[PDB]
Order: C-alpha cells, then structure tokens, then sequence
C-alpha cells in the first residue's frame, strides 16, 4: 500500500524521473553492437577487471532464449530483474504458441514493462538500455534498442554507455555495405569501433556473434588477439 | 517547487493537464482532412539516423477495420490508449454484431484520459486524431490530453500546428476531392518540415467508403510526389 | 532545539525530548477546572466544582462525574469532546471484561487497558494524542479502596490523595501535608480535607451549587453521586 | 490510515541512523538499574522512586517476570516499556504450544530484538525509549543479556544503565570478579546502586529480582529492608 | 500529510542514486572482513571490534553464521540488520531443498538474497539495507567460492576480497601478494595473519580480537571449521618468528 | 499564500480556498440560461467553436424523459456527473418502475461531490449545472456550484458574463408564469444575447434549446430547428 | 527605474514599450540580414523563425 | 504559524488552530436561535434573500431527522447536509436494533462523536456546522441540544448560533421558560429575529419557523406559516 506520485510534469512541459535515469546509462560502460544478412555480432567495453579475480560472473551479454540475445547498459542491478522477467515471458509465450518467440515481441514486452513502470504510483523508474540481437524465422537478422522512457526502434549499428555518441559518430562515417560481406571483416569493424573508445589493451573487449542457426559464442581471447592483430596490420598500410 | 498535483490554480485553471498540453508542441506535426470521399490522413516521420531503420517508426495505427489514428507527444504513453482502443471496438463487436462508430470511439477512450489519482498517476502526453467511416459517411475527430473530445473538418496538430492551420484555413471548401485534399495536405507538409519531401520521412493512409481497408505505401507514395 | 519535525509529529528531539505530548500536558490547563481525589481508610471521595456561565443552561448536563460500571466512577478534566470519547472506551472494555472473564473488573486493571490506548496515539506519528485527564475510584475486595490516574502519554499509578486540573502544585503541597502528620480518616474526615483543599486553592468559600461529591463506601460499593442537599449537609456540619 | 508507510528514519549523508541515536539519548537519562551474574543466579536491581510521599508502592512494578525463570527490567521510558513486556508475555506462549517446553533465554531475547528492529524499518512510527536488562536461569548456566532501541543483543557478565552508568561501569569493573555467591552479588548490586542514589535508601528506594536455578523469585520488601542492613 | 516524505527513491538531478550511496559509503566504516582460497579449502577472518573485559562470548559464532551445511556468510554493517538478513537467507536455503531434495548452490542463493535487497530500494520509499556480506560455500558444479554483497543487490565472484574500508590497503597488499592455485591451509592462513596484522591497528594482534572460520571438504561431509583459542597464537608466534627470521638481513 | 494548497486545510479568515478557485473554473465556461413557466422548463445554452472548422462544443445533455442539464465547467467532470446522473435514474427506474423526482435526485448530486471537498488527496469538481426537470408538482430549475450547494432557482445563468442575463430576468421575472412556449423561448434568447459583444449573435450554428414540459418529452434542438425560434426578433439597440 | 515626478504631467505622459515580433517581424529581420551576405536563393526563412519563440 | 495546519498538531501552548478556525466560519453565518417552552420547542431561523436568488422556500435550515426530532443548521450549509443524513441513519438503525423511538440523549452523542471523530486526523478536516436538536415526547418532556465544531453538545433552554450570537441570547433570558405556551413562544421568538440583524446589510430576510411538542402530538412539523401569520403581523409592531 503506497499512493504517492513519483513522475510528474514539469512547467516547460517536460518529465524530470526519465531525463535523470538517462544520465544513469550515461554513465555506464560501452556496448555496440551491429548485424548483417546472415551472422550477427555485439561487443562490449570497460571491463576493467581486478585481474586475481573470478569473472564467469561478471559477463554482461546473456540471451533470454535459443534466438534472442542481450547487452544492456546503466546499472546492473535494475538489469536482472529486466531479464529474469523476459525469460518467463519468452518461455511462456513458448507454451501456449509453438513457435519460438520473435525477436520483435520480446522487445514489445519490455518496452511496456518500462512504460508502465514509469507511469505507476511510487516506483523508481529503470535505469538500463539493452540491445536486443537475434534472428527470427525466415532468416531475418535484426537488433532492436530499448530507452529508460520505454520507447524502440531499430537500428542498424546501436551504441550506448559512458561516450556513445563519438562511437554514433565513428559509426557514422562508416556507412559501407561491404563491411557487413565478410563475417571476420564485422567482427573486427566492432573492434575496430571498441578501440576507438576504449583503451582496449586486448583484455578489456568482449565480443561475442550468432551465426543465426546456433546459440552464441563468446569468442576466444586469443582470437580478439588475432582481430586486433589483423587491425593493426590493416591500418599500418596508411602509406 | 512542489505543490499539489491535484489542485486548481487560483486563476481557475489546472496546474498539470496545462503542462501536459504543452508538452505536445515538441512533437511531430499531423495533418487530418475530411472529405465526402474518404478521410485523409498525413504525418512527418522526423528520422533523426541513417542507422535506424524508418519503417520501425509508425504514427498512423489502425483500430478495427476501418478506423485510422495520428499519434503526436509521447510514444509509449499512446501504445495504452491504442491497446485499449482496439480491445473496446471487439467488445462492441463480439456483444451487438455490428461495427463501433468512430464518435462512439473516441468517448470510450478520453473516460480514462483525467483519472488519475491516489486510489482507484499522471495524465497522458499525447493528442490523437482519429478518422474512419461509419453509417454516418466519413468522420475525423480529435481528442486531447485534457479528454476535450470533438469533432474538427481538418485538424492539424504537432509542432507545426498554429502555422498550419492557417495555412489550412486559407485553402479548404466543403466540396473538395480525395486527390485534392491528398495533394493540399503535403503541400503544406513540406512547407512546415525541415528535411526534404522523400518516400521516407511521410506517409500517408486514406480511409474510403468503399476501401475501407485504409492501405497506402511506397511506390505510390512516390508517384505522388513526382506529380506535384 | 528544533531538528527535522519534532515540534510537529511525535518523534525524537536532540535532547532526547518529545514535545507533542508534554504540549498536551498543558492541553488540560484550557479547560479552567480542577478536581480533588482523596482515599480514606474506607471510601474514596471525589469532588469537582463546575462554572455555569449562562443561566439559559441547565443544571444536569454538565457535570463530569461519569459512572463507568456499577462499582467504579470517574472524573475527567482537560477539553470536555476528547473526555467523553475517553469515557466511551472505558465503558466499552468494562463490559468485555464481563463477558470474556466472567467476573467484575478491577480498577486497576481498567487503568492498563485505558494507558495502552493512549500509548498507541503516542505512538504512531499520523494521529492526535487526546489531551485529557483521568482518575478512577472503586473497591477491590480484600484491597479496600484505590485511586488511580490515567495520563495521555501513557502511565498510571496508584495514590492515596492526588487532585489534578489547573492547580496541583498549591493542591498536591496542601495534602502532603496532610497526610505526613499521620491523622485519622474515616468518612467525613477524608470528605472535609476534599473540601477545604479545594477551599484553601481556589480560595472561595462557596455555596453548595458548584461542586459535586462521589464518594463511593466498603459498606456500599456502588458509585454514588451525591445530592446538593446533603452536599449542604457535610459543608455546615464542618463549619463550626 | 491512509496508505502512507513511508519509514522516517533514513541515513544520515555522514551515514549514521539518527532518530536511533536520537533513542539512546532518553535511554541514558533514565532511571539507573544494574544486573550481575554471578554463576549460581542473576540478581536484577533497578531504582525506584517517588516524586511525592502520595504514591503507592504496590501498584507499578519494574521487576517484571516472564516466564516462570525469566525476569526483565529496563531503564529507559515508562509506557513503552510495559508494550513490548505484554508482547514478550504472548511471544513465550507460542513457543511453549508448539514445544512444550519453557523458552530457552537466548531464544526470546532473538524474538524480542526482531520485534523491535523491524519495528523502527517500518513507516510512520519512532523506535522505542527502552533498553532491557533479561535474564534466566535455563540448562544449568544462568545468562543475562541486555537489549537496545536499535534492536541489538548482548551477553554481560555485569552492565548497567541509565544515568551515570559509566560511573557503574568502573566500579562493577573493580568489583565483579571470576565469581560469587547469589548473596554476595546482592550486596554488590546494592553498593553499585548506593553509587547515584540519594539519602534514603529504604525498601521502598530499590526494587530487587532474583533467578535462582529454582526459578525466578522476586523479593518482597521485608527482606529488601533485612538485607539493606550494613549495606554495601 | 505529505511534506515529512523524505523521498528515498528519486534519483539525483546529478542523475544518479543519493541515498544507496549513503549506506555504501557508510559500509567501510568499523568492520573488517575477508577470505581467501587458491586450493581446497576456503577461510574467513574477522575482527572483534570491542572486545571489553565484561563480555561472555557464550555462543562461539559472533560474526561468522553457519546459515547452510555448506555454506556460512560474514556480515559487516548495522548488527540488527544483520539479523533481519541472515534469517532470511537461511529460510531461502531451506525450502530450496524442500522442493529438490538437493543443497542448493551458492550463485543463485546470492541471486535470491540480492533481488529481495534490490526491491526495498526502488517501490516505497522504504529505508535500505546498511550490509555488505561475504559468502564461502561448496558445490557440485565449481566447488569453493567466494562473493561479495552490496547495499544496492549487487554482487560478484572474487578470490581475496574484503569490506571494510581499512581494508584499501589490504586489497593493494593482496594485489601486491597472491598465489594462483598455491593455497595450503597454512599458506593463506599465514597470509591472512599478516593482512590483519598490518591493517588493523592492534598491536602485536591480541588473539581474542580476531576471528578465523575455515571451510574444507571432508570426504562427503564439507566440515566447516571454527578453531577456537590456541591455534591462533601458536599461529601468532609463527608468525611473529618469521617477522623475526626475515629481519635478520636487514 | 501557504495555506491555499490543500483542500483539508482551513484559513486564518475561515474560508477555504479550494472551493473558492473552482467557483473560477465555472466562470470560465460559456454561458447559458434557465428558465420556468406554469408548464415548460425551457433552457437555452451558448456554444462555443474551437476553430473556424472546428464543430462547436455541445452544452445541453439528455439524461432521462424528464430531466435534461446544461453545462458550465470541465468535460471530464461533465461526463463523470453524467455517467452518475443516468445510473440514478434507471434503477429507481428498476426497482421502484417510477420516474425520480428531481427535487430528491439533486440531493443525490450534492451529497456526491460533498465527499472529494473533505478528504486528502481530492479536487472538488470544478463544474456547475442547471437541472431542468418536471414530475408530479411541476416543472422545476436547479443549479449547483462545486461548493455542494443547489438552489431551488426559478431564473438563473451561470458561465462567462452571466451578470446581464441576470439583469435581464430580474425586471421579467414576472411575465415568466404567463407564457406559453414561443415568448416562453423568445424570452429565454434574449437573455444570452446581452452576454454577447455587439458584432456578432445566435447564428443557428451556437445555441441550443431544451424544453421538457407536461405532454412533452424533453428534447434538443440544434441548427435546423431553431431557425423556426430563431424568427420574430429584433436587433439590440445602439 | 520609475521616477513617479517625471510621470508628473509636464516631463513625461506616454508609455511606450516594445515587444517581441509574432512570426513576421522575426522573419522580416532575417531577410534583413541575409540579404548583405552570400546565401543560396531558394532557402526560406519562416522555418527558422520558427524553431526561435523567443 | 507552523502549527496550524494540520488537525493532528498541537500549539506550542497546547490548543488546535483547525477547531479554532472552523469555529468562527460558523461564525460568519446567519442567525438562528432555538427556545423550549414547557411543553415544546420552537425553532427560528433567519433565512437571506439577496435580490431573488431563489424561490420562496429554497435550502431551508430547517430539516427534519426524525419523526419527533429537529434541526437549526448554520454555517457551511453543504457539511449540514450531511450530517442530516447522518443523523438521519443513526436513527433508523436504533429502531432496527431496538424499536422504540430514539432518546434525544443519545442523538446529542452518536452525532458528535462522528463530529469529533474528524477532529483527530491529518486526512479530513473539522466540519464547519453548528446545529440545535429539538424534541418532545410524553414521557421525557421537551429536551434542547447544542453542537459545535469541537464536538462539545449539551443541554439549554435557549441558544442562537451565528452572527448574533452573544446579542440574541440577551434578551432570551429576560423571558420566562416554564411560565410559557410555545404558542406565546412563537411570536415572542418572531420579534427578537425583527429585533436583531437591521436591514443595512441585507434587505431581504425571510423568517422559517417550526415547531414541535405537546400540540403536535410529538411530530415536528413547520408552522403554519403563511396560515394566520401572527408573527410578522406582531413582530413589526416594535417601531419604537
């Protein structure tokens, strides 16, 4: 029992709650994420790890079921209650339709989680922005955004966290189809984009792809080793 | 710098649904015409990325059949009133057999546009132009945060909603044609808008009493520019 | 000091002080009256004066002197509304006492049931602390007769003589010396100290149409509210 | 009410709790009180008095029992400390219907914390004014432990509060040894209390509760009055 | 009515919380906890802090409490918040087992705590949770495991970890000394002698002011071990003489 | 100033302040006129339009046979009292197979809005009505006020500049008994009309006209019918 | 900065203030200056004016 | 100021400021006064006519509880409406349970505990009415009542609730009381409504009198108003 408004309006005719809970994912560390025709792929930043410490517990990038994959930003504990929530929603979805779930009604069921979440009585709104990555039957490779107001689009190259907006800017000037031909060339354009953000002394990235027919695959340090090292080799012929 | 949310104003007037009208004005514009020989309806889409892709972004819905609507305020603050709209058309149709009208609508859906409180929130960020066909021909209405519910010829809301309709009145008669009125309306689309007119910031959708079935996309949307 | 709410809600001073309840402390002083309660070796005497303003006001509507059950009477100072809700949750409990236990309640256990009450208004901070007072009389079976005081923070005890209302500190310094010089008390013995501390404070010397006496006896427990006549009776009669 | 709940006592921006601290503050201008153990029994001891010769001492007691082994005094405030007394009357039945078999000491003192710190989470209400003093003699070793506003347990050897109970804490510090006799920490739970106290000590002053291994006994006056001779 | 609201769940216009911080930095304050492992095994020192002359200790489990057969926990904040916790997470270990017939693992027995700590911050205005806790356990999946807790329902996998804030330097003595799979049970328990011995403030670290509760696996047992007096300064005075070997270089 | 916030609270003068701003919220609506013969209950009302193509906004509601309001404030209030009014009448309708008098459905009225003017929390409903009705003693009108009090009015206008039709109906109040129903109505009409500037009038496209009487269900017109009332006028004078 | 002896009749008599343009006196002063400067001929100027209330 | 509020604060001197206030918006109200003769009540209510305003029988203070019970309402006249279905519900509920008529004793309590049960809380505020309860039977007699905002209700012969409070009351004790027929009483309450309140302010009053006791047989009922209208007809004979 709480009856006490939390959201109101503003005299300028703007909210003050959603506009605050914004700056929260501003302050956060950086995922981007891309697609292409056939494979997928998303990375994360700003590990910043203790280096004498566990780490199977720190991973940020899960999937709420055999299709659909997560990256979110903000705070992390308003995130586990975003995802325990949508793995019963797509499980259940699951039981009564027979089809797994597509990828654009797991994003409708978050979004008005959000929205109703913001409108009620006495509720601190959300404070996280996921990516939300996977392909639907037919084939059909596409990621979606989340917004602590509750509204989602679609984009083709998402970035979020602490400076998404030069990584908006660097994907910006990239606007090649044939980037998203070759499957490594994706993986390392991500790379490519992370650094550009990052420090990224090859042990603060984590990517991760779906090659739309099998669960997703964090991918070996060794071989962000290798993308980078190709990077590297790529870039040094300026001259 | 807080007082009640649920008190008048000692001119008379309230303090919140004033502020929730204005926070339409930062909105996208739409524009609605009414014409014996259907409803039409227009809208600007305002894509702010090459990256995002524009089809995601919708602002007309339909509701049953026959029954169109123009969102402009707050996205996820229309998806409640779009969901319960629909829902109480269904339940017109599965307890009577016959088609809500579009009037009869519009007054199921502003109840709940004033009831918040404590027991029993925050009144809604969005205006709403609903326009179909029914027995009595075609019809458009318009509704507002503050459930003012009424009947308008040719509304246009949005940012650009003094400037058009001004530009509106100045050329509108009782007797106008389908074409015509399409053609008029992104005229002053294009005139009020800061990108420019392609098949990828507007879109248009037209209810007839015959089609009801209100269907408009590219490639026609294309013609419709190239001829004009 | 003053440190978050705690002039307005019950809550916790710097001090280690309240400040809503000892305000209601003097809520009493508003009403204007005092009243005497004084314990004898076998009876219990009350005695209240009243303060008619207006002769087109009657003579029977007014007096404080309430019965809560047969054997146990009561007076109530402080603002009259808060007295009389007071006196409706008294009535109430006396009577559950019958039903759930089966015999007659005692007047000291009445006095636990009431302070409780009292406690919780204290307690929790969205609700108004009643300011009024309290005393009982009444005869316990091998106990003899008590007197008690009920406060609006929450605590009771017994006496032997203990008035209340507006003035305690002149009323309460006459009966301790009183009874310090170790006299006897008998019946008109303990009903002439009633009067002639209530005399000696208010310093009047009245006639018999302010004050009412109700006194309540070993030999007759039942509460008793005395008649004007007989009040005349005992007031001559001390007179020499 | 209405539906309101919200708790009023929230962190300081030093981060302390300050209606808490705000709490013990009428605990230690309370009336002083002292309790030692001394491994035969535990001797209670408050100070009572009486602001007139017009009270009566046979109507409010401090020393309160519990169970039937189990006593309990406080030095804090007066009508909060007999709420949270009728609330540990009725938490011992529960565990003696289902058991059937008296309450373990520690077991209550678990119960009667829980109550009082959820107590003061909770919206629209102030903590308590009451520290306590519970002891019991269960399972051969006898035990004393000492409650708080803030809802936190301890185990003393010997502790006192209420006003100048640092002056107590030095002088039970000298005093108390490995062990005693019930008797002899009866004479010390006197000298300790003859610390603060004034001119008359009757037996009337004081107010004395013991717990023998054969059970809790209060004491009337009339010993308090025999033993109060060559006191302390 | 509703002006003695003091609004614990709206964000800072800095946008960001205002009252979680609070309590997070209040949680350095008086306490120090920590636990080690590299190998088989898992251990928890503690710190008495009063440990005046009038005490009892009658129970033998001050600081550590054994809430499972597998699992015990160390609590640094408010000692009645303590109790509102460790209630709970006992109980949430307990009908685990009553609907599986299995001991429930130590991830999602943090999971279930953390989700409750988070909710009592976001809907009513509720006052949070002024603990931070540690967590040792044993399962069948991984075996021993450390995590930390935070006020906010926020959690992790360490090795060394710590809680109180005099800890700083322990954790940059940690970072300075740590093994990768070289715990003995006299390695990490000389090495967490010497942690508390520079980091507290006791001099020469009096026995009776420290806490040590170790975890091993016995054969299907998983005796957890709490060792009582003299270990200790047996232990001390290893330590003390091998502070006094190694200075004879200097 | 800090005492004109809340409903609950009182003033130091004694008045509270809430009620007094929603009797503002009335006079902000249009305006609209009451009156009464030995047989009719005719009200006229004053329409407003938002825009040039906009349709105007409708004042007068049916509520039962015999009983039909006007309306002076918010719309969401408006609809809100509606939806109350209707209900009330149909289960005396269904319980008892009678029609309400509307001396005792009024009572109803301010016994509702009473409610919201004392709790925490509330507005009162800033609207204002005129009731005309008819039953077994005769025609009758009632207006109310947010402040919960109706009156047994025989002429009354509420809304904006309401003071001259006031005036009007003071020095007429005595040819209202003798008349039928066209110098009835043509009475009426001339009373907003001294609430309008002097460029513009009653053009059958802002006025309405309700009349419920003794044979006589109660019944709107507009824009086609009162072109037939709208005929034996005159201009005002200069 | 009101002097009420100069609103004395003899020194000063009328008021008059200035206040913001509408629409057309915004966009009247962007064809003032834009006319002194190189811009493209076929750009409008009540859209600017436009995204400027105050 | 600071402490006034809210219902549940005190003063820093100990008195409620909400009471305070709602006391004299009762005040500023018009005059009605209330007089038992020795067999019967009469009721008298000044009643404003601004210009036209209303009919001729309009919003009458003078309601009607029970069959043998009245009302003189003034103040806040929407909050009067309420308690007249208030106390109306009271004594429905008192035949259903028991079956005889209801006592005017209890009708004085059961109203004003619900009147002093608003005067506690932050939620709701103090009522602003003031109100007379007049009755006869055959065997109590006539009986008179009196509430205010507090809650405070006991017994007169003759009140007057408004602004001609202390002005009215005056001249009612320079009457008699149990020398009087009520239907002496009805002119003689006529005059002192003509007397008070000249017309400087207001124009226009009417006068509403009603009237219960031994000739109507226990039922309260209006008088015969415009049948004989001996009142006016004597009241306007006071020129000098």
């Amino acid at each position: 029992s709480y009856d006490r408004a939390i959201t109101v309006f503003s005299p300028d005719g703007h909210l003050f709650q959603v506009e605050y809970a914004q700056e929260a994912v501003k302050k956060g560390s950086t995922a981007v994420g891309v697609r292409g025709r056939d494979i997928v792929v998303l990375g994360v930043e700003k590990k910043s790890v203790a280096k004498l410490q566990d780490e199977r517990t720190v991973r940020k990038i899960c999937a709420l079921d055999d299709n659909v994959c997560m990256a979110f930003a903000g705070l992390t504990a308003d995130a586990r209650i975003v995802i325990n929530r949508a793995r019963v929603e797509c499980q259940s979805h699951r039981l009564t339709v027979e089809d797994p779930v597509t990828v654009e009604y797991i994003t409708r069921y978050i979004a008005s989680l959000k929205q109703r979440y913001t409108q009620s009585n006495g509720r601190r709104p959300f404070g996280i922005s996921a990516l939300i990555v996977g392909f639907d039957f037919d084939g059909t490779p596409r990621l979606y955004q989340t917004d602590p107001s509750g509204t989602y689009h679609a984009w083709k190259a998402n970035a979020i966290g602490r400076g998404a907006k030069s990584v908006r800017e660097f994907l910006e000037k990239n606007y090649t189809d044939e980037a998203i031909e070759t499957d490594d060339l994706t993986i390392k354009l991500v790379i490519k984009a992370l650094l550009e953000v990052v420090q990224s002394g090859g042990k603060n990235i984590e990517l991760a792809v779906m090659r739309r027919d099998q669960s997703l695959k964090i991918l070996n340090p060794e071989e962000i080793e290798k993308y980078v090292a190709e990077i590297e080799k790529e870039k040094e012929e300026n001259e | 710098y807080d007082r009640g949310v649920n008190t008048f104003s000692p001119e008379g007037r309230l303090f919140q649904v004033e502020y929730a009208i204005e926070a339409i004005k930062l909105g996208s514009t739409a524009i609605g015409i009414q014409t014996s020989e259907g409803v039409c309806l227009a809208v600007e889409k305002r894509i702010t990325s090459p990256l995002m892709e524009p089809s995601s972004i919708e602002k007309i819905v339909e509701i049953d059949a026959h029954i169109g609507c123009a969102m402009s305020g707050l996205i996820a603050d229309a998806k409640t009133l779009i969901d319960k709209a629909r829902v109480e058309t269904q339940n017109h149709w599965f307890t009577y057999n016959e088609t809500m009208t579009v009037e009869s609508v519009t007054q199921a859906v502003s109840n709940l546009a004033l009831q918040f409180g404590e027991e029993d929130s925050r009144p809604f960020g969005v205006a709403l132009l609903f326009g179909g066909v029914d027995e009595k021909g075609p019809q458009l209405f318009h509704m507002d945060p503050s459930g003012t519910f009424v009947q308008c010829d040719a509304r246009a809301i949005g940012s650009a909603s003094e400037g058009a309709q001004s530009s509106l009145q100045e050329v509108y008669h009782k007797s106008m044609t389908l074409k015509e009125a399409i053609k008029s309306s992104l005229i002053i689309l294009k005139q009020v808008m800061e990108e420019k007119l392609n098949a990828t910031n507007i879109e248009l959708a037209t209810v007839q009493p015959g089609q009801n079935f209100h269907m408009f996309t590219k490639e026609e949307l294309e013609e419709v520019i190239k001829d004009i | 000091s003053s440190a978050g709410f705690d002039r307005h809600i019950t809550i916790f001073s710097p001090e280690g002080r309240l400040y809503q309840v000892e305000y209601a402390f003097k809520a009493i002083n508003q009403g204007g009256l005092t009243s005497v309660a004084v314990r004898g070796k076998d009876c219990a005497v009350i005695v209240t004066q009243k303060k008619v303003p207006d002769k087109l006001l009657d003579s029977s509507t007014v007096t404080h002197l309430f019965k809560i059950t047969e054997n146990i009477g009561c007076v109530m100072t402080g603002m009259t509304a808060d007295s009389r809700s007071q006196v409706q949750r008294a009535r109430y409990e006396a009577a559950n006492w019958k039903y759930k236990y089966g015999y007659e309640i005692p007047v000291d256990m009445l006095c636990k049931r009431i302070a409780d009450i009292s406690q919780v208004y204290t307690q929790n901070a969205e609700m108004r602390p009643l300011g009024c007072c309290m005393i009982l009389i009444g005869i316990d079976e091998e106990q003899g007769p008590q007197v008690y005081k009920c406060d609006p923070a929450g605590y009771y005890c017994g006496f032997k003589a203990t008035a209340a209302g507006v003035k305690q500190t002149e009323s309460t310094s006459f009966l301790e010396k009183k009874v310090k010089k170790k006299f006897d008390w008998t019946f008109e013995q303990t009903v002439e100290t009633a009067i002639t501390c209530l005399s000696t404070v208010l310093s009047i010397d009245f006639k018999p149409s302010e004050i009412e006496v109700g006194v309540v006896t070993v030999e007759n427990p039942k509460f008793r509210i005395l008649t004007e006549a007989e009040i005349d009776a005992h007031l001559v009669a001390l007179a020499e | 009410e209405r539906g309101y709940s919200f708790s009023l006592t929230t962190f300081s921006p030093s981060g302390k709790l300050v209606q808490i601290e705000y709490a013990l503050a009428a605990v230690a201008g309370g009336a002083p009180s002292v309790g030692i153990k001394a491994a035969n029994g535990v001797v209670l001891a408050t100070e009572k008095k009486q602001k007139s010769i017009l009270y009566d001492e046979r109507s409010v007691h401090k020393v309160e029992p519990i169970t039937k082994h189990i006593g309990l005094v406080y030095s804090g405030m007066g009508p909060d400390y007999r709420v949270l007394v009728h609330r540990a009357r009725k938490l011992a039945q529960q565990y003696y219907l289902v058991y059937q078999e008296p309450i373990p000491t520690a077991q209550l003192v678990q119960r009667v914390a829980s109550v009082m710190q959820e107590y003061t989470q909770s919206g629209g209400v102030r903590p308590f004014g009451v520290s306590l003093l519970i002891c019991g003699w269960n399972e051969g070793r006898p035990y004393l432990f000492q409650s708080d506003p803030s809802g936190a347990y301890f185990a003393w050897k010997a502790t006192a509060m209420g006003k100048n109970y640092v002056n107590g804490k030095t002088f039970l510090e000298k005093r108390y040894n490995e062990d005693l006799e019930l008797e002899d920490a009866i004479h010390t739970a006197i000298l300790t209390l003859k610390e603060s106290f004034e001119g008359q000590m009757t037996e009337d002053n004081i107010e004395v509760g013991i717990c023998n291994e054969a059970g809790f006994r209060r004491l009337t006056p009339t010993e308090v009055k025999d033993y109060l001779a060559a006191i302390a | 009515s509703r002006r003695y609201d003091s609004r614990t769940t709206i964000f800072s216009p800095e946008g960001r919380l205002y009252q979680v911080e609070y309590a997070m930095e209040a949680i350095g304050h008086a306490g120090t906890c920590l636990g080690i492992l590299a190998n088989d095994g898992v251990l928890l020192a503690a710190e008495r802090r009063n440990i005046h002359k009038l005490l009892d200790e009658v129970f033998f489990s001050e600081k550590i409490y054994k809430l499972n057969e597998d699992m015990a926990c160390s609590v640094a904040g408010i000692t009645s918040d303590a109790n509102v916790l460790t209630n709970e997470l006992r109980l949430i270990a307990q009908r685990y087992l009553l609907q599986y017939q299995e001991p429930i693992p130590c991830e999602q027995l943090v999971t279930a705590l953390c989700d409750i700590k988070q909710a009592y911050t976001q809907f009513g205005g509720k006052r949070p949770f002024g603990v931070s806790l540690l967590y040792i356990g044993w399962d069948k999946h991984y075996g021993f495991q450390l995590y930390q807790s935070d006020p906010s329902g926020n959690y992790g996998g360490w090795k060394a970890t710590c809680i109180g804030n005099n800890s700083a330097a322990a954790v940059s003595m940690l970072k300075q000394d740590y093994k990768e799979g070289e715990m003995t049970l006299k390695s990490a328990l000389a090495l967490a002698i010497k942690v508390l011995n520079k980091t507290m403030d006791v001099s020469k670290l009096s026995a009776e002011k420290v806490e040590i509760a170790t975890l091993t696996r016995e054969n299907g047992k998983t005796v957890i071990r709490v060792l009582k007096q003299k270990e200790v300064e047996q232990l001390i005075k290893k330590h003390e003489e091998e502070e006094a070997k190694a200075e004879r270089e200097k | 100033n800090q005492y004109d916030n809340d409903v609950t609270v009182w003033s130091p003068q004694g008045r509270i302040h809430q009620i007094e701003y929603a009797m503002e919220a009335v006079k902000q609506g249009s305006a609209t006129v009451g009156l009464k013969s030995k047989t009719h209950a005719v009200l006229v009302a004053l329409k407003r339009a938002q825009s040039e193509l906009a349709a105007h906004q409708k004042k007068i509601l049916h509520v039962d046979n015999h009983i039909g309001i006007s309306i002076a404030g918010l719309t969401a209030d408006a609809r809100l009292l509606c939806n109350f009014m209707r209900q009330e009448c149909l289960d005396s309708r269904f319980v008892f197979d009678r029609p309400l008098p509307v001396s005792r459905l009024v009572s109803l009225i301010g016994s509702k809005t009473q409610i919201p003017t004392q709790r925490y929390g509330r507005r009162p409903y800033g609207v204002g009505l005129l009731i005309a009705g008819y039953d077994d003693m005769g025609p009758h009108i009632f207006q109310t006020c947010p402040s919960a009090n109706y009156f047994d009015c025989r002429a009354m206008s509420i809304g904006a500049r309401s003071q001259s039709a006031r005036t009007y109906l003071e020095r007429h109040m005595s040819e209202f008994m003798e008349c039928n129903l066209n110098e009835l109505v043509k009475h009426g009409l001339r009373a907003l009309r001294e609430t309008l500037p002097a460029e513009q009038d009653l053009t059958t496209k802002n006025v309405s006209i309700g009349i419920v009487g003794k044979d006589l269900e109660f019944t709107i017109y507009d824009d086609d019918d009162v072109s037939p009332f709208l005929e034996g006028l005159e201009e005002r004078p200069q | 900065t009101l002097d009420p002896a100069l609103m004395r009749p003899g020194r000063l008599d009328r008021k008059i203030e200035f206040s913001l343009p509408d629409l057309e006196g915004r966009t009247h002063i962007f064809k003032i200056h834009a006319r002194s400067m190189s811009v493209e001929r076929d750009i409008r100027f009540e859209l600017l004016a436009r995204l400027c209330p105050n | 100021t600071g402490y006034d509020l809210s219902a549940s604060t005190f003063s820093p001197d100990g008195r409620v400021f909400q009471v305070e206030y709602a006391m004299k918006a009762v005040e500023n109200s018009s005059t009605a006064i209330g007089i038992r003769c020795k067999d019967g009540v009469v009721f008298g209510v000044e009643k404003l006519v601004l210009s036209k305003l209303y009919e001729e029988g309009s919003n009458k203070r003078l309601f009607n509880v029970d069959r043998h019970v009245g009302m003189a309402v003034a103040g806040l006249l929407a909050d009067a409406r309420s308690l007249a279905d208030i106390a109306r519900e009271e004594a429905s509920n008192f035949r259903s349970n028991f079956g005889y008529n209801i006592p005017l004793k209890h009708l004085a309590d059961r109203v004003a505990m619900y009147v002093h049960a608003y005067t506690l809380y932050s939620a709701v505020r103090p009522f602003g009415c003031s109100f007379m309860l007049g009755s006869y039977s055959v065997n109590d007699g006539a009986q008179l009542y009196m509430i205010d905002p507090s809650g405070v209700s006991y017994g007169y012969w003759g009140c007057a609730i408004g602004k001609a409070r202390q002005a009215a009351k005056t001249e009612i004790e320079k009457l008699q009381m149990k020398e009087m027929t009520c239907r002496d009483i009805v002119k003689e309450v006529a005059k002192i409504i003509y007397i008070v309140h000249d017309e400087v302010k207001d124009k226009a009053f009417e006068l509403e009198l009603s009237w219960v006791g031994e000739l109507t047989n226990g039922r309260h009922e209006i008088v015969p108003k415009d049948i004989r209208e001996e009142a006016e007809k004597y009241a306007k004979e006071s020129l000098k």
